[PDB]
């Protein structure tokens, strides 16, 4: 019985964030890349792409 | 030793404008079928200054970490929550499922909590998924929590867990043939084989008073009956 | 009747606030298809210390005797309740449930809830259980309590408490044949015989807008439906 | 714009048997699959003496225009809610489930809280309606209403709530045919018809690991999974 562990995701505003490999059982990450534009959007940062 | 103390703590859900809450909960293991629950807080019980206590805790309270006794840090699930004993690091209180332990402040008009969520998984693993303890009957798989201190967390550990149930099927043996007359008062999973080399492999969740016959090789058979482990019956014709 | 002062009771599952509480249930008596509980408290309602009165109790706290005016301490399932009659030990109240009964004080001291969890008895009155009185036609059987300022119980008395009905049903009388068409809004039990030259022992349960066709003699038909008592016709529509 | 004066009204249980309430919950909307609530209250928010506001309120209990501060008259689940929005006789707010809200002043012995048991209404905005908010799958739309007023009703609208998403169905190509192994971990609505000439009118609510076969000519089929509008692919082994 495995406990699934959802940390706070890594965000860079103003550059690309790179995964960084865990060696948890089902580690799975995916960079998704021009998340939150101008502004809001679910964190506020200046940089769009 | 603890290496950890309290400290106020942003809740995971707490309410609306009272979210820059005290007392918060680190994780919570409720795996087990026991009715204990394996709690690592940040709102410790069995820490004060000095450390290890049975019935006192600490808390940073909106204010620092110290200590009283047990009074104005509560452990809830979302009702009252009576500790056990307190580890330090590491509480064990009974709160059941430990998928949703609140630590609040229950002095004046307001209710105060923050409640934190936890990632256990709680499944089968038993001969059959029941109620949680009660004072009553005979138990069933758990994978219950030690029970005392050892100054740091709480250990992990499989054993049986009580469960209610009611009065156990009247047995009668007759020619190669044993008719089970049941009085579950309470759903009961009724597994069955017999055990001489007949198979009989027989789940039926059965409630209220109903018979239930069976084939013996005569050469006994087993019947669970639902909040006990494997029961069995033998003899030169059953 | 109301001899005697008020006592605690241990409380079941209570905050670190408090534990040998006042207003500790110990029974609760219903089978009322009507909203009433009759509450056996540890604290006395219907006395204070002036001695009887109709709306102040008294209570025992565990920790100093003293009387209030209920308001402070108010008595819910999860909203408030507001009680209808006192005789002394025994409380008499409009609080629908009675399974749980949970008196706290958010006014008084700290943020007290005992809840209780203690005796009950319910019935079905012998067609559908219920337990709200709306302001909707019959009424069936059921069970209150007395009013009794003194003579310590309510004596269980028989009453009559509005049920819960529905769109009525559209009687149509033909030639030989009564057609029932009936709109429940909630299980009704459909019980019919007819009458005059026939009757009918038949027992069904409808919910939701159907036909249900009887034969009549020219002498119609009795049909009770459900949270109704008998609705019955003699037509030589029929 | 807001004009609709504060007014006191009888709210149902307050106190203990206090009813005398102002700031009474009347009517609710709950349009929204979020845990936001859109309030209908006798008491005008979103109005002091000074006209509109964005963080006080007015009501009557002797008054007529008389304010306060939104958090002197604080809006409670079992623990503080901040609202979001006044649009005069209306407010709107995050109180954590968003199915209970209780207004309430716990100032002093008289203690008027009123409480409105408020709802989460789930109804179609793809083919299907669907669940509150987890942490599962991306916002879609929901039915929902205006989180800010006008400067008296907020008025409905969609906006966007959290859907729970699990596993889409997984299509599995084969000669012209798709067989759709499709995993909910939540009640999804499926919803079929072919693109190609023939058509596959099946709506179906599915839960969990299962598959539902579909014809198709080669050209096509649509496949909704209720929560989204259609979702179609054409001719690829369709």
């Amino acid at each position: 019985k495995y406990k699934t562990k959802v940390p706070s995701p890594v965000v860079k505003c103003c550059g690309a964030t790179q995964c960084t490999s865990k060696p948890h059982p089902d580690y799975q990450c995916q960079v998704f890349t021009g998340v939150y534009p101008f502004m809001w959007g679910g964190a506020y940062c200046f940089c769009d792409t | 030793y603890k290496l950890a103390r309290p400290y106020i703590a942003d809740c995971p859900n707490c309410g609306h404008s009272r979210c820059d809450s005290p007392i918060a909960i680190e994780e919570v293991r409720g795996d087990a079928h026991a009715g204990v629950i394996r709690i690592q807080t940040s709102a410790m019980f069995g820490l004060k200054t000095d450390g290890v206590d049975l019935a006192y805790m600490s808390f940073m309270n909106g204010k620092t970490q110290k200590s009283i006794k047990i009074d104005n840090l509560h452990v809830r699930t979302s009702a009252p929550c009576s500790l056990v004993s307190h580890h330090g690091y590491y509480i064990l209180a009974q709160c059941p499922p430990g998928d949703t332990v609140t630590v609040g402040f229950h002095d004046g008009p307001n209710r105060h909590t923050c409640t934190v969520a936890h990632k256990v998984e709680f499944r089968p693993v038993g001969r059959e998924k029941y109620r949680h303890p009660p004072e009553h009957g005979v138990e069933l798989p758990c994978n219950r929590y030690t029970h005392k201190r050892a100054d740091v967390p709480f250990v992990p550990v499989k054993a049986k867990c009580i469960a209610t149930l009611a009065p156990e099927p009247l047995v009668e043996h007759k020619h190669r043939t044993l008719i089970l007359h049941l009085h579950p008062d309470h759903p009961t999973l009724l597994t069955t084989r017999s055990l001489g080399s007949d198979a009989n492999p027989t789940r039926q969740w059965i409630e209220r008073p109903t018979t239930v016959n069976f084939t013996v090789t005569g050469e006994g058979l087993e019947y669970t009956w639902g909040n006990h482990p494997p029961k069995r019956v033998w003899a030169q014709e059953s």
